[PDB]
C-alpha cells in the first residue's frame, strides 16, 4: 500500500464497528507505514474481537495498541540465520 | 577591496547592515573591477573567477530586486549575460538561466516583466545549438499565461511541446507539462480532459523518479477532481498524503501553498459529513501545523452551523471570512 | 578422512545448471543492502552494519574491509564466507604484486585473482563455493576509477553502479537516474544514504551506517605529516560522526 | 556409506561419451555465441554480448575476446569462470614453446595442449569437465591462416567458417552459402554483420551489444595486426557497411 | 463434554482464553452484532495430542452444552464426484440446524497441509478438500453458530491461507 | 493469437480514455504487455 | 531445503543443516552463563552442574583458562568444548611465539571463526556446536567481551547471556544499562561487580544459588583468575542478608 491507501483501511473498518473518541483515525495513519494491506486489516479485526472479549461495547485505543503488538511479532528467536550476518 | 572574495562579502553585508539600495551600488561596482585575464564576462571587466562569484551574488541580488522594483534592469541583464557563460561552459549557461528565473516567481511579481526576461533568452539560445531545457522553460512560460487568463494561448504552446518530449527530447519534462495541462483544462471546466491527462501524468511519473513536491501536486489534483465528481473519502486520503509531503519540505514549500491545501482538506471532510473529524484535524498541530487563518476559521464555523442545521449561521460565516475564504 | 567426495558437487544437467551456485546466488539476495556508485569523480561505497541482539554493539561490526591500502571491498551474503575469502584475497595482493612488482595491484588483475579462487572451490570436489558477491572498488592512475562485481560463480563483470542484498532491483533503478557521468562526491554520499533510508526505518540513524570513499584521503595517517615522497593511498573510510552529520543535511 | 556418495558419472554412457561431458554441451548452447570466419586477407571474429544495460559498463567488450599471443586470439562461448583457467594455461604453454625452440607456437600445437587437459579433467580426479568451447584465430607461417575449435570432449577440428554457442545451425547454414575465397576483410565484416542480424530478432542491434575483433595483415606489419574493436569502433563499421542492424 | 472446564484445572491459561473466544459468541451472538464486529471464525489447537489437548477440546463444548462432533479428515476422502463436496457441506448445514455446535476436524494434513510441493501425484484430492474449506470461510457463507476447530501436531505445517484471519483468527498454543 | 490481443488491448486503452480512435502510441504499449504474457510460465 | 547431510552442497535457504543444528544443540547440560564488564574489570559467572556424588565438585568445569589474560567459556557438549579448548590454547601460545605479543580476544575469535567456516566447507571434518564467549580486560581494547556463535559468525558485545534463560538475564542487563546510560557497570571493583551479577542472575533464573552451583572467573588488566569455593561464598553471604 501507498500512504493514502493505508488511510482508507482505517476509515472503512472503523465505520463497521465501535470506536472510542480516545481513538483517532488521524493517529493511526501516522503510526502505521511500511506494512502490507493484509496485515493492517488483520489488526483492525483483532482489536474489535479483543474489545468485546474484554466485555465492552467500545473499541478503545488501548485494545488497538495491544492487537498491533500482537500481529507484528510471532518470532522471538535471535542469534541465528546466517546469510546476512 | 581589490580582491574578488572580500568584495563578495562586502556587497552582501551591505544589504543586511542597512538596505538594499546601498548594496546595489557595491554590486554594480563588482562588475567594473577585478580581473586581468580570460574572456569578457561583465561588460566592464574581463574575468573568469569574479564572474563565477558574480553568479551566486547576482542570484541573491535578484531576489531582493523583485522587492526593490529595480528588477527591470536585471530582466534585461540576464539575457545579455548568457553569452558570458557560453564562453565558460554550455552546461553552466543552461543551469544558471533556469535558477535565476525560478527565484523571481517564488517572490510575488507582475507578469509583464517576467515574460520579458524569458523571451529573449529562448530566441537567443536557438541560434547556437542549445535547445536543452529551453522547452522546460516554455512550460514555465505556459504558467505565467495560465495565471494571466490566457489559457487558450497556453494550450497552443503546450500541444507542440508534448510531441517533442514524446520522441525527440527528454522524458522527465513530460510529467510536468501533463500536470500543467491538467490545471489548464480544469479552469476551462473541462473535467473530462483534466482527469484523462492526470491519468497519463501518473503513468509517466512512475517510470522515473519525480521530485518530492511534484508527487504531492499529483496527489492534489487527484483529490480535487474527486470533490467535483464526488468521492470525498478518496480525496481526503490524497489531501492527507499531499499535506504530509508539504510539511516535510518545510520552508522549501511556500507558506501560502500549504494553507490552500489545508483549506481544501477541511472542506472535503464537512461534505463527507464527518464534522467531528474536522475538529480532530484542527485540535492536532501536526495535522494543521498551527496554520490558522480566516479561511481555517470558516471551516470550524461551517461544521458547527451544519450540526445546528441553522441556515442563518452559514450566511454569517460566509460573508465575514469571505476575502480569505473564497 | 579424505578421498570420499572426489566427484564434484556441482554437476550438469541438460539445463546446464550447477546446483551449488544457484542456491548460493539466493544467499546474496538475503544479505543486507550494500551498494557501490562510481561517480566518475571518485568511487563511494555504503552498507548497513546492524545489530542482531540488543546487547550486540555495531562498532565491532564492519562490512567494509580494506583489501589493500587503496582497494576496498563490500559484500552481501554470508559473513564467514566473506572473511575467509578476504584473507586469501589479501594474501595474493600482498605477496604477488608488492614484492614481485613492488607496487599495489591493478584492480582488474586482482578481480581476476579473486574470481579464480571462487571458480576453483567449485571445480575441486569435496568443497563448495563461497556464498557472497563482492564489489571491489579501486583507483589507479592507469585505469582511472573502477568498480567490478565478482559473483559466487567466479564470473565477473564491471558495473557503473549496482546494488546487492535486499531491495536490489528498486535501489539500482532510482540510482541510475540520480547517477550522472559527472557527479559531485557530496551529492553521491547523499544518494547512498537516501537509498538505505528507503530499505530501513525505525533503526536508521547515521551511527549504524558505514560509508567509505575512494578519492579524498588523509596524508597525515600515511606518514606524510612531514615532507612527502608522494601523496599515497586514496581510500579513506568515514567515521560515524561524519556520516550522521551529513544525514541531517540529507 | 560415503563410498556410495560418489556420483560415478565421469564414466562412460553407452552412447560412446561420458554423461557429464554430453550434459555440459547443453550448457554451452545456453550461453553466448562466438562466430569465426577465416578470410583470405584476415580472420573476422564476432560475438554477441550477453547482458547489456546501463548498470553494466557498456564500454568494455573484452569480456570474452582475449588475445593469447601477438598473432593468436580466442573467442569464448560458455561461462567466464570455466574459460579463465584454460586461458592462463594456454598463455604459459605459448611461453614454454617460445623459450624452448626459439619460435612462436603453431595454432594446432597450442590447441592440442588445451584439449588434452579438458579430457584430463574427467580422466583424473573424477572432477567435472569445462563448459567452454573456443574458436581460435591465428596465423602461422606454414599453413597461412588457421581457424579451429575445441570442445570439452577434447575433439578438435579446423573449419573455414563455424559458429559455437547458441544458434550454431542457423548461422552455419548461411555461412556455407555466401562463402568465397576472394573475400577481403571488409567483405567478410559485411557478411558477418548480415548473419548476426538474421539470428537476432530485433528492432535494431547496437554497437555496445557486440564484441568484435579482426586479425588482418595490416599496413604496419607483414605479420598480422590484431585489431580489437570497442563499442565506438563497432559504431563506425556499422555505418560503413550501411547495415544498420 | 466428557469433563467440565474447571475439573481439568492446571491448564488454566488455555482454559481462560478458549473460554472467552468460543463460549461468548455462541451464547451471546448479540454483543458481537451490536459492536458491529464479526463473531470469531476458527480456533486452532496445536501441540502433541494428549498434553491435555483432547481435554481442552472436549471441555469447551461441555459448558456451552454444544455437541462435540469428531470428524475423521481421511473419510472426508471419497473417490466419487462431489462426495467430497457433499460431506463438508452437510456438516456445516447440520451445525446451523443443531446449534450451537463444535465441528472438530482432527488433522489438517490429510485434507489440508502444504504437501510435497502442491503438484499432482494424487495431491489434488487433498487440494479439492482444502479449497472447499477456504471457499466457505472467505465467501458469502460464514461461521456463526458453526465453530470449526483445527488440530495439528505443529502449526507451521498449515497453508498460509489458513494462517490468515478470516479462517483462523484465534491460534492457541498448548505448552 | 498475440496479434489479436494487440488490437483488443489497444482498443481497451482508448475505451478507458473514452476514445473510438486509437493512436500508434497505445498500440506500442499494448504490444509490450502482450510480450510479457508469453514470458509467463 | 538442501541435503547437507549427504553431500556438502548449499541450501536455497542460505543456511545448512550443519549450521542450523549447531545453533540449537548448545544446551543439554542445563547451563546458563552471563558475562558483564565492569568499568575496569570483566566478570563471568556460570552455572556449575555437579549432578552426582561420584564426581569431585571442582573437576567439573566449563570455564577454561586459555591464556594468562584471556578466558573462554564454552557453551556446548563437553567433547566439543575440549576440542575447541585444545585448539584455542595452541593458537594463543603460537601467536605469542611468532608475533611476540600475547593473544587478544578478537584475534582468537577470528582464527576459530575461520576454522569453523572451513569445516563446514569440508566434507572430511564435522564442524562443532560451540558458542565461545571470550573475555578479558585487554590492554588496548579496554574491557572486552567478544562472543562467537556456530556458523563462524562472531561479534562484540556490551554484555551477553547464554543458555535457555538468556532472555530472562537480558531484560535485567538492559534495565541497568539504560538507567545508568552507559554500556558498562559504573562500579570499578571486581568484588562489587561480581556481587551485582549474582543479584541479577538469582532474579532471572529464579533460584538462589550456592557456591557449588556457581563457578566464577574474573578478568582484570594483565591477569585472569578463577574464584574458589570460599571466595564465591563471601559474595553470596551478603546477598543473603540484605533484602
Amino acid at each position: 500500500r501507498d500512504r493514502r491507501e493505508r488511510r482508507l483501511i482505517f476509515g472503512t473498518i472503523a465505520s463497521k464497528m465501535s470506536l472510542a473518541p480516545e481513538a483517532d483515525l488521524d493517529s493511526l495513519i501516522i503510526r502505521n507505514d511500511s506494512l502490507s494491506g493484509a496485515v493492517i486489516a488483520a489488526i483492525m479485526q483483532e482489536a474489535g474481537l479483543r474489545a468485546v472479549r474484554k466485555n465492552r461495547y467500545v473499541i478503545l485505543q488501548s485494545d488497538l495498541e495491544e492487537a498491533y503488538a500482537t500481529q507484528v511479532k510471532t518470532d522471538n528467536t535471535v542469534d541465528k540465520f546466517d546469510f546476512y550476518k | 577591496m581589490s580582491l574578488p572574495g572580500s568584495k563578495l562579502e562586502e556587497a552582501r553585508r551591505l544589504v543586511n547592515e542597512k538596505q538594499y539600495n546601498e548594496a546595489e551600488q557595491v554590486y554594480l561596482s563588482l562588475l567594473d573591477k577585478d580581473s586581468s585575464q580570460s574572456s569578457a564576462a561583465a561588460g566592464a571587466s574581463v574575468d573568469d573567477k569574479r564572474r563565477n562569484e558574480q553568479e551566486t551574488s547576482i542570484l541573491e541580488l535578484g531576489q531582493l530586486y523583485v522587492t526593490m522594483g529595480a528588477k527591470d534592469k536585471l530582466r534585461e541583464f540576464i539575457p545579455h549575460s548568457t553569452e558570458y557563460m557560453m564562453q565558460f561552459a554550455k552546461s553552466k549557461t543552461v543551469k544558471v538561466l533556469k535558477t535565476l528565473i525560478e527565484k523571481f516567481e517564488q517572490v510575488p511579481d507582475s507578469l509583464d516583466d517576467q515574460i520579458f526576461v524569458c523571451e529573449k533568452s529562448i530566441e537567443f539560445a536557438k541560434r547556437e545549438k542549445r535547445v536543452f531545457l529551453k522547452h522546460s522553460l516554455s512550460i514555465k512560460l505556459a504558467t505565467l499565461h495560465y495565471q494571466k487568463k490566457q489559457y487558450k494561448d497556453s494550450l497552443a504552446l503546450i500541444n507542440d511541446l508534448l510531441r517533442e518530449f514524446k520522441k525527440l527530447d527528454d522524458k522527465p519534462s513530460l510529467v510536468d507539462v501533463h500536470l500543467l495541462e491538467s490545471k489548464v483544462y480544469h479552469k476551462l471546466r473541462n473535467l473530462a480532459k483534466s482527469k484523462a491527462s492526470l491519468t497519463a501524468a501518473r503513468t509517466a511519473a512512475n517510470s522515473i523518479y519525480c521530485p518530492t513536491q511534484t508527487v504531492a501536486e499529483l496527489d492534489l489534483m487527484s483529490g480535487i477532481l474527486h470533490c467535483e465528481d464526488k468521492d470525498y473519502k478518496t480525496a481526503f486520503s490524497y489531501f492527507f498524503e499531499s499535506f504530509e509531503s508539504y510539511h516535510n519540505l518545510t520552508t522549501h514549500n511556500s507558506y501560502e501553498k500549504a494553507c490552500q491545501v489545508l483549506k481544501y482538506m477541511l472542506l472535503s471532510k464537512i461534505m463527507l459529513n464527518l464534522i467531528d473529524d474536522v475538529k480532530n484535524i484542527l485540535n492536532a498541530k501536526y495535522t494543521k501545523e498551527t496554520y490558522q487563518s480566516r479561511g481555517i476559521d470558516a471551516m470550524k464555523a461551517v461544521a458547527e452551523a451544519y450540526n445546528n442545521r441553522s441556515l442563518l449561521d452559514f450566511n454569517t460565516a460566509l460573508k465575514q471570512y469571505e476575502k480569505e475564504l473564497m | 578422512m579424505t578421498d570420499r567426495y572426489s566427484f564434484s558437487l556441482t554437476t550438469f544437467s541438460p539445463s546446464g545448471k550447477l546446483g551449488q551456485i544457484d542456491y548460493a546466488l539466493t544467499a546474496v539476495k538475503q544479505g543486507v543492502t550494500s551498494l557501490g556508485i562510481k561517480a566518475t569523480n571518485g568511487v563511494v561505497i555504503a552498507t548497513e552494519k546492524k545489530s542482531s541482539s540488543p546487547l550486540a554493539m555495531s562498532e565491532t561490526l564492519s562490512k567494509v574491509s580494506l583489501l589493500t591500502p587503496d582497494i576496498g571491498a563490500v559484500y552481501s551474503g554470508m559473513g564467514p564466507d566473506y572473511r575467509v575469502l578476504v584473507d586469501k584475497s589479501r594474501k595474493v595482493a600482498h605477496t604477488s604484486y608488492k614484492r614481485i612488482y613492488g607496487e599495489y595491484p591493478p584492480t582488474k588483475l586482482l578481480v581476476s585473482e579473486v574470481a579464480k579462487i571462487m571458480q576453483e572451490a567449485t571445480q575441486s570436489g569435496g568443497v563448495r563455493p563461497f556464498g557472497v558477491s563482492l564489489l571491489i572498488a579501486g583507483h589507479d592512475e592507469f585505469n582511472g576509477f573502477s568498480l567490478y562485481q565478482v559473483d559466487p560463480s567466479g564470473s565477473y563483470f564491471p558495473w557503473k553502479a549496482t546494488a546487492i542484498g535486499k531491495g536490489s532491483v528498486a535501489a539500482k533503478t532510482f540510482l541510475e537516474k540520480r547517477w550522472n557521468d559527472e557527479l559531485e562526491l557530496e551529492d553521491a554520499i547523499h544518494i547512498a544514504l537516501l537509498t538505505l533510508k528507503e530499505s530501513v526505518e525505525g533503526e536508521f540513524n547515521g551511527d549504524t551506517i558505514e560509508l567509505a570513499i575512494i578519492g579524498d584521503e588523509n596524508p597525515d595517517l600515511l606518514g606524510y605529516t612531514g615532507i612527502p615522497t608522494d601523496k599515497g593511498p586514496r581510500f579513506r573510510k568515514l567515521t560515524s560522526q561524519e556520516i550522521n552529520d551529513r544525514l541531517e543535511a540529507l | 556409506g560415503s563410498r556410495r556418495y560418489d556420483s560415478r558419472t565421469t564414466i562412460f554412457s553407452p552412447e560412446g561419451r561420458l554423461y557429464q561431458v554430453e550434459y555440459a554441451l547443453e550448457s554451452i548452447s545456453h550461453a553466448g555465441t562466438a562466430i569465426g570466419i577465416m578470410a583470405s586477407d584476415g580472420i573476422v571474429l564476432a560475438a554477441e554480448r550477453k547482458v547489456t544495460s546501463t548498470l553494466l559498463e557498456q564500454d568494455t567488450s573484452t569480456e570474452k575476446l582475449y588475445k593469447l599471443n601477438d598473432k593468436i586470439a580466442v573467442a569464448v562461448a560458455g561461462l567466464t569462470a570455466d574459460a579463465e583457467i584454460l586461458i592462463n594455461t594456454a598463455r604459459i604453454h605459448a611461453q614454454n614453446y617460445l623459450k624452448t625452440y626459439n619460435e612462436d607456437i603453431p595454432v594446432e600445437i597450442l590447441v592440442r595442449r588445451l584439449s588434452d587437459i579438458k579430457q584430463g579433467y574427467t580422466q583424473h580426479g573424477g572432477l567435472r569437465p569445462f563448459g567452454v568451447s573456443f574458436i581460435y584465430a591465428g596465423y602461422d607461417d606454414r599453413y597461412g591462416y588457421q581457424l579451429y575449435t575445441s570442445n570439452p570432449s577434447g575433439n578438435y577440428t579446423g573449419w573455414k567458417a563455424i559458429s559455437v554457442g547458441a544458434n550454431t545451425s542457423a548461422a552455419q547454414t548461411l555461412l556455407q552459402m555466401d562463402y568465397k575465397d576472394d573475400m577481403k576483410v571488409d567483405d567478410a565484416i559485411e557478411l558477418a554483420l548480415k548473419t548476426l542480424s538474421k539470428t537476432t530478432d530485433s528492432s535494431a542491434l547496437t554497437y555496445d551489444r557486440l564484441e568484435f575483433a579482426t586479425i588482418r595483415k595490416g599496413a604496419n606489419d607483414g605479420e598480422v595486426y590484431q585489431k580489437i574493436f570497442k563499442p565506438q569502433e563497432i559504431k563506425d563499421i556499422l555505418v560503413k557497411t550501411g547495415i544498420t542492424k | 463434554g466428557e469433563i467440565t472446564f474447571d475439573g481439568i484445572g492446571g491448564l488454566t491459561e488455555q482454559i481462560r482464553e478458549l473460554r472467552e473466544v468460543i463460549e461468548l459468541p455462541l451464547k451471546n451472538p448479540e454483543i458481537f452484532q451490536r459492536v458491529g464486529i464479526k463473531p470469531p471464525k476458527g480456533v486452532l489447537l496445536y501441540g502433541p495430542p494428549g498434553t491435555g489437548k483432547t481435554l481442552l477440546a472436549k471441555a469447551v463444548a461441555a459448558t456451552i452444552g454444544a455437541n462435540f462432533i469428531f470428524s475423521p479428515a481421511s473419510g472426508i476422502v471419497d473417490k466419487y464426484i462431489g462426495e467430497s463436496a457433499r460431506i463438508i457441506r452437510e456438516m456445516f448445514a447440520y451445525a446451523k440446524e443443531h446449534e450451537p455446535c463444535i465441528i472438530f476436524m482432527d488433522e489438517v494434513d490429510a485434507i489440508g497441509g502444504r504437501r510435497f510441493s502442491e503438484g499432482t501425484s494424487a495431491d489434488r484430492e487433498i487440494q479439492r478438500t482444502l479449497m472447499e474449506l477456504l471457499t466457505q470461510m472467505d465467501g458469502f457463507d460464514n461461521l456463526g453458530q458453526t465453530k470449526i476447530i483445527m488440530a495439528t501436531n505443529r502449526p507451521d505445517t498449515l497453508d498460509p491461507a489458513l494462517l490468515r484471519p478470516g479462517r483462523l483468527d484465534r491460534k492457541v498454543e498448548i505448552p | 493469437a498475440d496479434v489479436k490481443g494487440v488490437c483488443t488491448e489497444a482498443g481497451m486503452y482508448a475505451l478507458r480514455e473514452r476514445r473510438i480512435h486509437v493512436t500508434q502510441e497505445d498500440f506500442e504499449l499494448a504490444v509490450g504487455k502482450v510480450m510479457n504474457k508469453n514470458q509467463e510460465t | 531445503a538442501g541435503y547437507d547431510r549427504h553431500i556438502t552442497i548449499f541450501s536455497p535457504e542460505g543456511r545448512l543443516y550443519q549450521v542450523e543444528y549447531a545453533f540449537k544443540a548448545t544446551n543439554q547440560t542445563n547451563i546458563n552463563s552471563l558475562a558483564v564488564r565492569g568499568k575496569d574489570c570483566t566478570v563471568v559467572i556460570s552455572q556449575k552442574k555437579v549432578p552426582d556424588k561420584l564426581l569431585d565438585p571442582t573437576t567439573v568445569s566449563y570455564i577454561f583458562c586459555i591464556s594468562r589474560t584471556i578466558g573462554m567459556v564454552v557453551n556446548g557438549p563437553i567433547p566439543d568444548a575440549r576440542n575447541a579448548a585444545l585448539r584455542a590454547k595452541a593458537e594463543a601460545a603460537e601467536f605469542r611465539y611468532k608475533y611476540g605479543y600475547d593473544m587478544p580476544c578478537d584475534v582468537l575469535a577470528k582464527r576459530m571463526a575461520n576454522l569453523s567456516q572451513i569445516y563446514t566447507q569440508r566434507a572430511y571434518m564435522r564442524p562443532l556446536g560451540v558458542i565461545l564467549t571470550f573475555v578479558s580486560v585487554d590492554e588496548e581494547l579496554g574491557p572486552s567481551i567478544y562472543k562467537t556463535d556456530p556458523a563462524g559468525y562472531y561479534v562484540g558485545y556490551k554484555a551477553t547471556a547464554t543458555g535457555p534463560k538468556q532472555q530472562e538475564i537480558t531484560t535485567n542487563l538492559e534495565n541497568h544499562f539504560k538507567k545508568s546510560k552507559i554500556d558498562h557497570i559504573n562500579e570499578e571493583s571486581w568484588e562489587k561487580v561480581v556481587e551485582f551479577a549474582i543479584t541479577h542472575m538469582i532474579d532471572a533464573l529464579g533460584t538462589e544459588f550456592s557456591k557449588n552451583d556457581l563457578e566464577v572467573g574474573v578478568a582484570t588488566k594483565d591477569k585472569f583468575f578463577t574464584l574458589s569455593a570460599e571466595n564465591i561464598e563471601e559474595r553470596l553471604v551478603a546477598i543473603a542478608e540484605q533484602d
